[PDB]
């Protein structure tokens, strides 16, 4: 038996930290490009499985 | 970055050229219709007279 896919998560910050949260989303667009990095990230695996 | 679905892969894949492919441009949510606070029907009215 060899495992060969994964489940295709993808997260979306912009819901997972906070959702209906403007407040919060315009305090996370502050702190950069980490998530369209973690979205690549995940997309990334998801492609690969 | 707001007219066209494919602006948006063109804004997003920072390109004037979009190559062939699927491309998560961004995300979505059904916004809520209204609010609906509920509470428990009056049981304990309090008698002023
Ligand atoms: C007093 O009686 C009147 C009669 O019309 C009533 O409308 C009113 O609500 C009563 N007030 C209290 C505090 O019970």
């Amino acid at each position: 038996i060899l495992p060969v896919s994964m489940t295709k998560t993808s997260v979306d910050c912009t819901m997972y930290i906070c959702g209906d949260s403007t407040e919060c989303s315009n305090l996370l667009l502050q702190y950069g490009s980490f998530c369209t990095q973690l979205n690549r990230a995940l997309t990334g695996i998801a492609v690969e499985q | 970055c707001a007219l066209d679905p494919l602006s948006e892969t063109k804004c997003t894949l920072k390109s004037f050229t979009v190559e062939k492919g699927i491309y998560q441009t961004s995300n979505f949510r059904v916004q809520p219709t209204e609010s609906i606070v509920r509470f428990p029907n009056i049981t304990n009215l309090c008698p002023f007279g």
